[PDB]
């Protein structure tokens, strides 16, 4: 789903008024949820989220 | 006292600031239940 959805969007030129700047977008990849705690990192469940 | 989470660890922390388990990271803490008589009409 979300490769079709990047890959169907197109950036045009960017020109406020030579140099111009265009951006791009490659594989989309998408990790597994985790919890940024202050020790390190550690796993994270759906009833940790429903608790905290 | 207060019981930890997977855990097994008494925090015992009175704190405002102490809410996270000590050497555990998680910060899930249940509140031990300790000896109190307790009458019941059956
Ligand atoms: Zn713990």
């Amino acid at each position: 789903g979300l490769q079709n959805v990047f890959q169907s969007f197109g950036e045009m030129l960017v020109e406020p008024s030579w140099r111009y700047a265009t951006v791009k977008f490659g594989e989309v990849t998408v990790e597994k949820p985790t919890f940024f705690s202050d020790d390190k990192e550690l796993e994270f469940l759906p009833w940790h989220a429903r608790l905290q | 006292t207060y019981v930890c989470g997977d855990c097994g660890q008494e925090n015992t922390l009175k704190s405002g600031d102490v809410i996270q388990c000590r050497e555990c990271g998680y910060r899930i803490l249940y509140k031990k239940r300790t000896r109190r008589v307790v009458q019941y009409e059956a």
